[PDB]
This record gives structure tokens, C-alpha cells and sequence, in this order.
RNA sequence: GAAGGGCCGCGAGCCCCCGCGCCUGGAGGAAGGAGAAGUCGUAACAAGGUAUCCGUAGGUGAACCUGCGGAUGGAUCCUU
RNA sequence: CAUCCGGUCGAUCCUGCCGGAGCGCGACGCUCUCCCCAAGGACGAAGCCAUGCAUGCCCGCUCACCCGGGACGCGGCGGACGGCUCAGGACAACGGUUGCACCCCCCGCGGCGGUCCCUGCUAGCCGGACACCGCUGGCAACCCGGCGCCAAGACGUGCGCGCACGGGCGCGCGCCCCGCGGGCGAGCAGCGUGACGCAGCGACGGCCCGCCCGGGCUUCCGGGGCAUCACCCGGUCGGCGCGGUCGCGGCGCGCCGAGGGCCCGACGCCUGGCGGAGAAUCAGGGUUCGACUCCGGAGAGCGGGCCUGCGAGACGGCCCGCACAUCCAAGGACGGCAGCAGGCGCGGAACUUGCCCAAUGCGCGGCGCGCGAGGCAGCGACGGGGAGCGCGCGAGCGAGGCGGGCCCACAGCCCCCGCCGCGCAGCCGAGGGCAAGGUCUGUGCCAGCAGCCGCGGUAAUUCCAGCUCGGCGAGCGUCGCGCGGCGCUGCUGCAGUUGAAACGCCCGUAGUUGGCCCCCCGCCGCCACGAGGAAACGGGAGCGCUCCAGGCAGGCCCGUUGGCCC
RNA sequence: ACCUCGGGAAAAGGAGUGGCUCUGACGGCGCCGGGUCAGAACUGGAACGGACGCGGGGAUCCCGACUGUUUACUAGAAAC
């Protein structure tokens, strides 16, 4: 999206039934300033704002960058 | 009456919601009123700057601008700034419609009278740009508030790299 | 062989809603075609109005004439097969006279040599069948 | 739901009233005043239930409406007055003056003071701002706006007010060392002196905060009180603060019934 | 709506899960042979009574000693247990609250204390006699025969002043 | 500045098409279940008088029969 | 709070279900001595309504009359709360946790109180202008017309002090960043100046600001089922400029780009779907239900639309369309019980057109009313709790009645005190499960019974009576359903050679799962302990309502309590 | 719907359309060509493919698959 950028949140949910937990993911929308640069995999930092649109209360503060093939991995970050 | 409630719109998913409530006071929104330029003030004096105050939350009053003819414009460098008469809305960013009707917004190019502003004129060294505009009559300018809030039409004088921007929009008529 | 991984939980949980089904009562709780298909609707009785009073024949091994009246049930117009309980009951029951018809007691499946009546009555007229046949109220 | 809410049921109402389930279907609502809903007793239940001098709620009408009671040295006659923390809340026909403070429980106690005491009242300055003009305005827990404020005042500090001038007698800074009771929250009533001021930037400063006994107490700043500087210059309730545990209330209950 | 509906309310009795046990239907005939029982609920009642103070024994004898809420709330059920007398005084320990009986529920109620006091000549005669409100504990006529009276009260236990003294001198039968 | 009118905005209700769900009438077909006590054979179970059965194809009053490739749950744990 | 047992056979051992046995919370039958507590037209009719009532209070303004008794009217505030119900609504509502440097707010509390002009002041205080009122009418009714008098703390103006001053403007931080600060975590606030504008309030001074209270949104995590629904959405997803709102935002529009959501289930459908605090059952783990009390949402026949106000898209406000009433003198008018009684319809099922503001609140008002909120009584085997139907051998009660006392808005109940005195049981069983006759008739595979297995065809332990007996008990039987039973849903903890069941095989993505190794570091989960967030409930300290279910009491007492936990 | 997956299909049905006054796009720039495709006002007895040119459509059944061909001068068909 132009300078709109989809965060993966990736959290567990832990059930009592069964005392395993569920892996989930949300997927939350943030702003990408012009000054960063971004690929699809970077560990963003959001912070919220006021509601940008319909989908954007988030901004990006920091970039940390990835080495592409960077697998996936589930990551609580 | 119009409505500003999300409920309407459908989700990111892009399904349908469900409307669970009936419209609420609170999310209320009213028809525009668009502020036409007396640009024929020669022509007949019954059209008189018409603002109206309306009733909001709060007990609020808000100005709406009607018909507005005049607005305080601001040379911002040389801090010159008087009265001025509205002569034209040429280029609105939005739409060439609101140019056509003369619909006073915020930020719309407006063109107003440079006789206020002639005194400048004797101090050289005072911007070319702006003081040859101020010898023609006609000097660039932005509405820099909403006519439909405020009830004003204050603005500033377009200058530097903003005044390029917008001259050449209207270079080539 | 069952799943057994800390992050496992979901597919456990699928496997649980997905294999509840099989066992007939969970169906027969929660499909919602035996609460269509009832007459009695879920609810813990019905009244109807008596239709034809009919001497149903019990199953083999048994041998004997069970007595039994057909209701049509006035909350959805379903005629049912009632058996009207205890000895020379039937005779307090007239033709067309309403009757209150409660299941047997299987949840709604056929009891004893009785075959099909899954329901019998238990007042006529108002009067509570039992009543009548212990002579507390006369008819 | 429409507008604002004139209700308030028995149920719904703070714990700390120590309203009976049985007493009525409602409870008194206080009215907006100097404390909120939550931080404050209404006049109803510190007149008919604690005192008793009012046997009805029409009795408590006809003795606020004769002025009789008078709360930080104001006639206050509402029924619903709220009466929340250093409100000086004194009867002059019954010659009994009270300040209201909490008790270790938590409960609001109205402790018995003297005249000298009467006179000042203890204010905690929530927030200083540019108000009315850019002049500078500070504002106090009890609803209290008072323009000109001591330049060094900060915020979280204690003023002290005259009542009869509302002027600041004298202010007390929140610093290490200084006495502190804690308003509201699980450690309520719980005096001591701050050890720690640990900021947590974006969130809540979390005090910590310990008894003479030594048992360290941590609470949000928000609930800190200054008292004073090294000495409580209150009057504080005769348990100080210190805080029962449950065996040893358990000691005190059993030694109170067994003198009956 | 109606402070009514705030009131609370429990049912005291718990019935056994299998009704027609015969060593277990013939137990409890006997247990109201020997303490003038009406019915089946009045015994039922005793082992709730019983059934939630050895519960609550057994939660705290699992906690670990020192643990704040088994040296207070036992502390709070031993002394119930000795005020009642349901618990002998020279037990003073948790572990003798799970070994005891419905036995010790039914020795503390009136009924069986008249006939240790030797006022009642029988069970059946107590519980006719504190009907007729002719018993009184401490000084309050007492007419339940489940009273239950505390260790302390035992001794207060008496024939109520205005009944068997003969006070009102003309009473049902004498009168007329 | 009233009645009134115009243009749009918010938006009933009706019309007309089109989906979508639910309930059904219906000759005539076609299964299943329960009677009845019927008729015609006897397919399977004893090597059940052609060992059964599996797939697949054909045929045949009907169970069934037959072809081809399996299996043994066979009637064989066994032979330069 | 760790229990099973009867039924496939000639017999046996299993699998496996069926039936029993416990509890709930409704219906139904039968029966009922007394007291205490208590739900109560929710249950595919959010169907429909006759009647009465549920919202008033005040006096600023009295030349209405009782003399200030004050009628009314005008003015003020409340009528947006509360009461009710659960239709709609399934990333919604709701619950915990956030933010508003994106906001709005009556009452009260505490501050603050400088308001240019020209014309034109009366400020020892100005106008006019209606209502009631009087007079005269139309009108089936509803509804109101004209004329005339005369008031307000009402209305319209206005005497104001150029650090005059409401809104919104234009301009005024930097030099890689962070370290005094009116204020922050953060450039936020405030103001200085240049123009515009001339807001409010001042004719018994409030604009204004903080606090409060409620609201608007908003952050994260939780937030039905169905795959015989696998691909879905195109204001849909972003950006930009305006408008609009209390404000942010595709909220809306113009323009540009092509995004956004998905087997960690998107989307579609369906829901006899309000959510939560909770409840039922229960060793543990769990399952099921969440109409109802407290909290938040939603709606007042159904769609819309609006006005007033600080707040309502209000229905005990109005306008309109539909559906359905109502009266009519035929022209017209006129509604809205998912308030409380009460009716009608429907269903298996659900209370009196009672009384009263005395308590507990709230609206207005220092001396006090209003309230179908709420309280009281009636009904009421929803249910819960406590006593009876004798003890005994000659004496005793309570059930009553009748009196007094007490209690009560008024009665009444309870309880106390005298007087008379008058105990009184059902409902299901007896072949087994499962406690209790191998009694005596009738009947003779009939009649019936029997959840299940079974009895009945002439020696019926099973039917129909008598007799005797068992269980439970003022309750017991029946039906429906939830939980337990049921390790027959299996996380604990099920099974798959043959009983039901390893996909014919192989590769393979999503998914799940991955050996060992570095002590000492950052992120994660993790465990402990804190903060902070409603009680009720559920526990639970202490307290003898006569016990008790209850309740928060009590007693010369921790500052008597009402702790503490969830 | 059906289907030989090509079709059916212009399925069925709807809505707009004139003149003026403008605004965008799109190449070859200083220049200099384009004539299409959008979008907006404003107008007009409620008018616009204003003449002209120019499918009515849907559900079936029989027959021949189809395009073709034929008794010039009575049968164009299902015949060939």
C-alpha cells in the first residue's frame, strides 16, 4: 500500500481444557513514513496515533532489518 | 438526518456489518453549505455577506458563510496585511467545479483586489513577485480558513515556491 | 494415536467439535431436526383435540389389544398416536373431547409392546386421567 | 442511555460505604461537588449512619437545612453533599469538630480534632496549567482552583488552604522521606514515608512506600498523599497506619467480644 | 426490583446417591431410634453439616503449615468445633476434625442434652417437652429440639422457670 | 416575513423484475420399516450338495449365475 | 465429596448401547397441621389492547377574592433519569486493558469577574407584548378564533475601563540528537505583533476556566455454529485535497494508485442468538445455560424524519408512509400497556383494574409535596428453611378461637400475655434392577401391567380388588430438559489384527513437531509476587434471628463492627 | 434452465441519450497536430437513435444434428 504498511502481531492464546495454547496472528495496519524503508519481513516498531483512516491508528517509529530469506518463524516480538 | 457511524460502512474484510441500533443525535452530520463569492456585488446589493449561525452540541454556535464578499489576506514577509475584496476562485485542488461556481473553501487559489495593498508597492526590495501582482490589481492568494465553520475567509498571500506551483497551474489561459 | 504438542490446543479442540457428532445423542441434542421433526415440539406436554379412538395390537411375544386414541395436537396440527393408560380408562375418553398428551418417558422413542405411540394421555377434558380412574373426579 | 445518570443503586454503591443489601433498593447519589463518586461519602450516610444524630433521611434534611453541620467551614445543607478527604466536617450545637480521614481498612473515619487543627485543611495539587488568560492556576483533589500559585509549587505536592482566607498556608513537597498516606486503592489508609520513585515513562510512577513497622507498600502516585515533610501536622486515626494483619485482627475482634 | 429477590437462600441436606441400600436404610433407622428423629432430611442435614466442616479440614490439612490461611482458618474451625463441643477439647488439632462422626452433630443438639441432664426420661419425651416450650437455655425459652447448645451453655441448659416450676399453677389439664 | 413553489439531501411506502430461505399440493414412479398367517423357489450357514467372499463387467422370475484379477475371514500352517 | 446395577447366550468372557439409580427447574396428577423465607404471562404471540393510574414541583411575576388564603396563567427546573422488555444485532453488542498531543457536558464545588465603536444612555433603573383575565364567537366532538386590559429575575435593546477582546487567521523552536522548564514521555500550552471580526453578558451580573458526572469515539486480548459455504470485498484497501461532525476517521465527495481479508476458516448462510458479573451439576479436569435482580447495550406496532434542550434521532414529544384500532352529528378528530394492575388471544405454563408515599431513593422548595420508582397487604406446594400428628400412666402442649399488648401510612402477620381449648397424612411401590407377602379373590396372552428385562394362555410373587408390608414424607408420583452417570467424546483419559474404525501407495505445502551443545547477554513464553479495576454472588472472620434458611448485626464495645478473598 | 462446456445470449430485463457553456485525458518538445473517450453545469410544452436506418420476447413438444441442395413456371419441406 502507498506508505501504508501490514503488521503481522503474532501472540499465543493459552485454552484451560487442553493446557496447550493456540499460535495467532492479528494483522494490524500502520503508517510507513517516506524516511523509512521497509521490506516485507523487517521487525517494525508501532506506535498508535490519532485514527488516520478507517484501518490506520499505528505509525512506524523503527525499522530493524532482515536478511530476506529469513525463513518465517513464529515470533512474539 | 446524514450520518458520520461506521456501522453503514462494511469491514476490512470487506463484508457487510450488521445494524444493530437506529441513527444517533451524536452521529449526526449536516448538508454542506458552500460558500459562493459575491463576485456581482456591480450587479445588485440584495446579495449582502450572509453568514448564519446554526445550533450544535454544547450549545456551540457555529458560523456557516453563505455569501462572504470580503476576508482578511496576509503578506506574510513583509507582514502587510488589510481587508481585501475577493475578485475570483481561480484553481481549487479538490475539483474545477468549486472554481467554476466561485465556492469559497479552504485553500482554494483566490485572486483579490491589490488596491489595499498598493502602498507596498512604494518599498522596493519587497518580493518582485508579489509587487507586480500588486501593480496588475490582482494578487494570488489561499483561503486559509473553512468558510463553513469559522464563518471567515481569512487567507494569506501566496509566496515562494508555493506562488510557482500554483502560477503555473494557471499559465497557459 | 492423539495430538499431544504445547501448541497443539486447535486441533484438539477441532477434533472435539468435529467427532462430538457421531454419538446420536449429541445429534439428537444439538442437530435441531429432532426439535423440528417432535410434535410435541421440545415442549413438555401438548394439548389436541381426540380424532379417531383406535385398539392398536400389542408385539410379539405379547398378545393383547392396547387401547390408544390419535390426537391432532392444536399448536401445529400433528396428528399423533396416544395409548390411554391404566384399565378401562378409555371409556372416560369421548370423541373429540381434548386431551393433554405427555411422551412416554424414552425421550421420545416407542415404549413397551406398544408399537409408533411415543405419547399418552394424561388429562381429558381438564380432568386428570388418573382422577378418573381412582373415582377421585367423576366425568 | 439519553443523558446523565440521576441514580445510583444499592448494589452498584462503593463498598466503602458499608451500605446493608437489605437497606433499599437504591443508595444516596452524591451530587457533583469537591470529591467524586468514588472518593467521597455523601452527607446522608456520615449523618444517619455514622453519627446517628439523624434517625430518618427527612431528619437528616431538617438538620442540614438548619445549617447545624458545616463541612470545610461551609454550610453545605445538600443531603447528597459529597464529603471526601481533609474535609473538615464539624457540628458547633453538638460541640464536635471531625476531619475526615481513612482508616487502615479503607473506610472514611471521622477522626475527632482540635481547634487549631480545625482551621487549615490538607489539599494535594493535582495539576498546574496556564488557564484564563495564560495566568498560572493550580488544582487542588478537592475541586479547588486557586490562581497565583507559589511558583515552586510542582504538581503531586501538598498545599495546605486557611478555609476562612483559602489561602496556602504552606506547601509540602512528594520527595523520598516525606509522610504519605495512601488515598484509595488496596493499601488504603497505609501511612508511611516514600523509599522509591520509580517513573515507568509513558504509564504510571509506581511509589513505594514503607511503615514504621517496615512492611514496604507499593501504589500509583495518583493515590500518594503528602502529609508532611518528616511529621504527619494532622491529625492521623489512632491506628497510624500501621495496618493489621488478619490473624492479628482476628486477635483484636475476639478480645472486643469477649468484653461485652 | 424488591429487596426480596437480593435475600439468599441454600438447601441443608444432601440425599444419597442410591436410595434403597438395606445395610445403609437400616443404619439410619437405628440413628433415629437412638436421637427421636422425624424423618430421613433431619439426618441427611447432619452429614451436610459434617460433610462441609471435614471438607474444608481436608483442603487445609493439603495446604502446607505456615501457609497464613491454615493456621487462620483452622483456627476458626477448631474453635467453632470446641464451642459447639462437636470437636473434644483435648484434640485441639485439625487432623480430629476429619475423624469424626454425624455422631458428634447429634449428641450437641437439646434433644440428647435433656436426656444427659436426666430433666427428659427419654428422646421421645425431650423433643415433646421443648414443643411444649417447657426447656429453656440460659434464660430464652428455647421450642426447636435441633437447638444445638454450646459447650459453655450446657451447664445453663434448665427446665424453663415458668413452665414445670408450676408459676402459672393451673397448666392444660390442672386448669380445668 | 406566512402560505406556496423549485432544486438537491435524508429517506418511507407501493410497483416491477431478480435472487435466496422455508413449507408444501400433485397423477405416476420408486425405496425402506412394520404387519399376515400368503405365493414361488432355496441363495448363505456343515466341503450347505458349484468352498465362500472382494473388486469389476455382463446376464437373469427371484434369491442368483457366469467371466477376469484378488483374498482366506478355507476345506490346506505339511513333500526333488 | 474418586460407587454403579438390570438386559444379546445352552452357559461364559467381552465390546457396545439400552434401561435404571442422584440432583436441578419448569409443567402435570394427587394430597395438605402450623410458622418463616420467596420466584412469579421470559420460554417460535417485541401478538393485541377496554378502564384507571404511573411526572411533577415551585412562586420570580397577584389590581383572581377569602386580603395575602392566594386560583389560574406566565416564568423556572425536572420530564433524556427511573420503571419495562430482550425483538434487532455474531470481528457487532459485551468483559478486562488503553488513549483522546482528535473531543462534548446540566447540576454542584472552587476559581474568575477590566469588554473599541460611530450613532446614540434613562441608568435613581428603559421599551413593547403577550398569556391568564374580561368581552364576543364558531364547534357533534377535537380544537380554538376576534377585541380589550395588564406583569415579570420573562422578552427586545442598552449605560462597560482601547492588557477592549469570543471565534478563526497570518507570523514568530532548531542546525545530528538528548539534559531549567506553565506543562510532558513527546513542539504542548500560553502569549507577542499584524490585520479581520465585533461574539457573549448588563435592565435583581455572567461570559469564562478547572474539578465532577455522564457521553462520543478509541487501543490491545477474549468475543456462536456450518465447508452439502474456498475463495471473498470493489468506498472494498491505501494516499491526497476539501467538506462535515462535539471531534478523529472513506464519515462523505473529487482525484490518484491497487490494494484489503483468507484452511491460525476469509466470505456467505443460519441462529425456538442480548452480553457479562453469574447459575445448574459436580473428586480432579469438565459440561451445559446464560429472558430476569447489579452492570453495559438495544427497543418502545414497523420503517423513517424531526423539534426542544447541556444532553433524546425521545415515542406516558411531534410529522409522515404502511399495518391495525377509536369516536363521529359524515365534515372531521384521534391513538400506541416490551410502565402497573387488568382483559383478550396463544400456549404445557405464569398473581390484585388493592393500598400508600411512612421507610429507601429521586424531581423540584429550608420547613414538603409528587411518584403503580419503591413499600405494604392479597394471591401463589416455583422453590428454600424450621417445627407437628404426642409424651406417657397423669400430666402436658400448639392448631385454633377470643381479648389486651406489640407492630403498622392503615390494618394485618410474627412475638408477648390472659382466657377457652377441640393432632391432623399423603403419595408411590412389594418378581429382579431396588427396600417390601412365595397372603386371599376376580381374571384367564383377554383385561391390563410393564422406563428395562419381563408378567397374563386356571395353582398370576408382575394385572383387578382386599390384606399385610417397604420407601420417602406435608409432601410424593408423572413428563420434558440440563449435568452427573459416561475413560459412551477421552486435556487428564477412549478405541482402530479380529467387535465400529490405519487413507491402495508415494511425494509434498500449510500446520504441528524437532537430538546434543555455550552457566552468567538481550528479547520471548514461563513461575512467583505486586499495583490497579463495581458490588451482589460464591466462599469466609466475628456476631445464638429461639434454632434454622437468613441477616449484618451488636453491645457500654479495635477509632465495636461488617475483616479478607474471588 | 440447459449444454457436445464451445454456447445459450442482444437471454430475460432495466437505465441514459438533444442543444449550449466548460473541464479532463491522449501524441512530437520550442512548436505543432489529433478526434475519440470520459466528467460537470445550464437550459428546453415531461424534449433528444426527434427524419432515416433499425431483433418483439419467453416456456414447450415433434422432426431433421448442423452450413448446404431441390421439383425454372402451384409443394424449399420433416425430402436430398
Amino acid at each position: 500500500m502507498q506508505r501504508s504498511i501490514i503488521v503481522r502481531r503474532d501472540y499465543l492464546h493459552f485454552v484451560q481444557k487442553y493446557k496447550r495454547y493456540e499460535r495467532r496472528h492479528k494483522h494490524v495496519a500502520a503508517h510507513l513514513s517516506p524516511c523509512f524503508r521497509v521490506k516485507e519481513g523487517d521487525i517494525v516498531t508501532i506506535g498508535e496515533c490519532r485514527p488516520l483512516s478507517k484501518t490506520i491508528r499505528f505509525n512506524v517509529i523503527k525499522v530493524e532489518p532482515v536478511s530476506e530469506a529469513a525463513k518465517k518463524r513464529f515470533s512474539p516480538f | 438526518g446524514i450520518t458520520h457511524d461506521k456501522m453503514y460502512k462494511r469491514s476490512k474484510t470487506g463484508a457487510v456489518q450488521g445494524k444493530w441500533h437506529k441513527k444517533r443525535k451524536y452521529n449526526l452530520g449536516r448538508q454542506p453549505a458552500n460558500t459562493k463569492l459575491i463576485v456581482k456585488v456591480t450587479s445588485k446589493k440584495n446579495e449582502g455577506q450572509k453568514i448564519s449561525t446554526i445550533r450544535c452540541r454544547g450549545g456551540n454556535i457555529k458560523r456557516r458563510a453563505l455569501r462572504l464578499s470580503h476576508g482578511s489576506f496576509a503578506w506574510g514577509s513583509a507582514d502587510i496585511s488589510h481587508k481585501a475584496r475577493i475578485l475570483q476562485v481561480v484553481y481549487n485542488s479538490t475539483s474545477n467545479e468549486l472554481v467554476r461556481t466561485n465556492t469559497l473553501v479552504k485553500g482554494c487559489v483566490v485572486q483579490i483586489d491589490s488596491a489595499p495593498f498598493k502602498s507596498a508597492l512604494s518599498n522596493d526590495t519587497l518580493d518582485k513577485e508579489i509587487l507586480d501582482q500588486i501593480r496588475g490589481d490582482h494578487i494570488l492568494a489561499r483561503i486559509s480558513s473553512r468558510p463553513g465553520q469559522v464563518g471567515t475567509a481569512d487567507g494569506y498571500i501566496l509566496e515562494g515556491p508555493e506562488l510557482l506551483f500554483y502560477q503555473k497551474k494557471l499559465a497557459p489561459k | 494415536s492423539k495430538t499431544s504438542g504445547l501448541y497443539t490446543a486447535r486441533k484438539l479442540r477441532t477434533v472435539r467439535r468435529v467427532n462430538r457428532w457421531a454419538d446420536k445423542k449429541y445429534r439428537k441434542a444439538h442437530l435441531g431436526t429432532w426439535l423440528k421433526a417432535n410434535p410435541l415440539e421440545g415442549a413438555c406436554m401438548a394439548r389436541g383435540i381426540v380424532t379417531q379412538k383406535i385398539g392398536i395390537s400389542a408385539k410379539q411375544p405379547n398378545s393383547a389389544v392396547r387401547k390408544a386414541v390419535r390426537v391432532q395436537l392444536t399448536k401445529n396440527s400433528k396428528k399423533i398416536t396416544a395409548f390411554v393408560p391404566r384399565d378401562g380408562s378409555i371409556t372416560y375418553i369421548d370423541n373429540n373431547d381434548e386431551v393433554l398428551v405427555a411422551g412416554f418417558g424414552r425421550a421420545g422413542r416407542a415404549v413397551g409392546d406398544i408399537p409408533g405411540c411415543r405419547f399418552k394421555v394424561i388429562k381429558v377434558a381438564g380432568i386428570g386421567l388418573l382422577a378418573l380412574f381412582l373415582r377421585k373426579r367423576e366425568k | 442511555a439519553r443523558g446523565v445518570r440521576k441514580h445510583l443503586k444499592r448494589l452498584n454503591a462503593p463498598k466503602h460505604w458499608l451500605l446493608d443489601k437489605m437497606g433499599g433498593i437504591w443508595a444516596p447519589r452524591p451530587t457533583n461537588g469537591p470529591h467524586g463518586l468514588r472518593e467521597c461519602i455523601p452527607l446522608i450516610l456520615i449523618l444517619r449512619n455514622r453519627l446517628h444524630y439523624a434517625n430518618t433521611y427527612a431528619e437528616t434534611s431538617m438538620i442540614l437545612q438548619d445549617k447545624n453541620v458545616l463541612i470545610d467551614g461551609k454550610p453545605r445543607t445538600d443531603p447528597t453533599f459529597p464529603v471526601g478527604f481533609m474535609d473538615v466536617f464539624e457540628i458547633p450545637k453538638v460541640h464536635k469538630t471531625f476531619r475526615v480521614l481513612y482508616d487502615v481498612k479503607g473506610r472514611f473515619t471521622l477522626v475527632p480534632i482540635q481547634s487549631n487543627e480545625a482551621g487549615f485543611k490538607l489539599c494535594r495539587v493535582q495539576k498546574i496549567f496556564l488557564g484564563d488568560k495564560g495566568m498560572p492556576y493550580l488544582s487542588t483533589h478537592d475541586a479547588r482552583t486557586i490562581r497565583f500559585p507559589h511558583p515552586d509549587i510542582k504538581t503531586n505536592d501538598t498545599i495546605k488552604i486557611n478555609l476562612k482566607t483559602g489561602k496556602i498556608d504552606e506547601w509540602y513537597k512528594f520527595d523520598i522521606g516525606k509522610i504519605v498516606m495512601v488515598t484509595g486503592g488496596r493499601n488504603c489508609g497505609r501511612i508511611g514515608t516514600i523509599q522509591a520513585i520509580d517513573k515507568h515513562m509513558g504509564s504510571y510512577t509506581m511509589i513505594r512506600m514503607k511503615d514504621t513497622e517496615g512492611t514496604e507498600f507499593l501504589t500509583r502516585l495518583c493515590n500518594v498523599f503528602v502529609i508532611g515533610n518528616d511529621s504527619p501536622a494532622v491529625a492521623i486515626p489512632t491506628t497510624k497506619g500501621i495496618r493489621p494483619d488478619i490473624i492479628k485482627n482476628r486477635e483484636l475482634r475476639l478480645r472486643s467480644i469477649a468484653k461485652r | 426490583p424488591r429487596i426480596s429477590r437480593h435475600r439468599n437462600s441454600s438447601k441443608t441436606y444432601s440425599t444419597p446417591k442410591k436410595p434403597f441400600t438395606k445395610p445403609r436404610l437400616d443404619a439410619e433407622l437405628k440413628l433415629c431410634g437412638e436421637y427421636g428423629l422425624k424423618c430421613k432430611r433431619e439426618i441427611y442435614r447432619a452429614r451436610y453439616m459434617l460433610a462441609k466442616i471435614r471438607r474444608t479440614a481436608r483442603n487445609l490439612l493439603t495446604l502446607d503449615e505456615n501457609d497464613i490461611k491454615r493456621r487462620f482458618e483452622g483456627a476458626a474451625l477448631l474453635r467453632r468445633l470446641h464451642m459447639l463441643g462437636i470437636l473434644d477439647e483435648e484434640k485441639d488439632q485439625l487432623d480430629y476434625v476429619l475423624g469424626l462422626r454425624i455422631e458428634d452433630i447429634f449428641k450437641r443438639r437439646l434433644q440428647s442434652v435433656i436426656v444427659e441432664s436426666k430433666l427428659a426420661k427419654s428422646v421421645h419425651h425431650a423433643r415433646n417437652m421443648i414443643k411444649a416450650r417447657h426447656i429453656s437455655v440460659g434464660g430464652q425459652i428455647v421450642n426447636i429440639p435441633s437447638y444445638m447448645v454450646r459447650i459453655s451453655n450446657t451447664s445453663r441448659v434448665a427446665i424453663a422457670d415458668t413452665s414445670s416450676l408450676a408459676p402459672n399453677g393451673k397448666p392444660g389439664r390442672t386448669k380445668r
